[PDB]
C-alpha cells in the first residue's frame, strides 16, 4: 500500500523497529556482560583475598 | 503506483521510476486527444481519409 510516507507502512516505521529492536538487544548484552567482567574480578577478589 | 526501489540499508533512500508507453500512446497533447495524437498510432487515418 505504501512504502515511504505514511510513517506506519511506509519501510520507515518498520526498519526504525528492527533497529532500534536490536539495539535494545545490544544494550541488555552489554549490561550482562558487565556483570560478567563483576563476577570474574569479584571471584579473583574472594579467591585471593580468602586464600 | 510508484515503481520505487529501495537502495540503502537503512530507511528513506529509495528511487522513484516513471513508466508511461503504451500503444495508445502517440503525441502528447495532454492524453489520447481523438482521433490524432493517439490513434494514428492505433487506427491509422490512412485508409482512404489520407486520399
Amino acid at each position: 500500500d505504501n512504502a515511504a510516507d505514511c510513517a506506519d507502512i511506509g519501510f520507515d516505521a518498520q526498519l526504525k523497529v528492527v533497529d532500534e529492536a536490536i539495539n535494545q538487544v545490544s544494550s541488555q548484552r552489554a549490561k550482562l556482560g558487565a556483570v560478567q567482567n563483576r563476577l570474574e574480578h569479584t571471584i579473583n577478589n574472594l579467591s585471593a583475598s580468602g586464600e | 503506483k510508484n515503481l520505487v526501489f529501495q537502495i540503502g540499508a537503512n530507511a528513506t533512500q529509495q528511487i522513484s521510476v516513471n513508466i508511461e508507453d503504451m500503444g495508445a500512446d502517440a503525441l502528447g497533447i495532454k492524453e489520447a486527444d481523438g482521433s490524432i495524437a493517439a490513434l494514428h498510432s492505433v487506427n491509422d487515418l490512412d485508409v482512404t481519409k489520407f486520399a
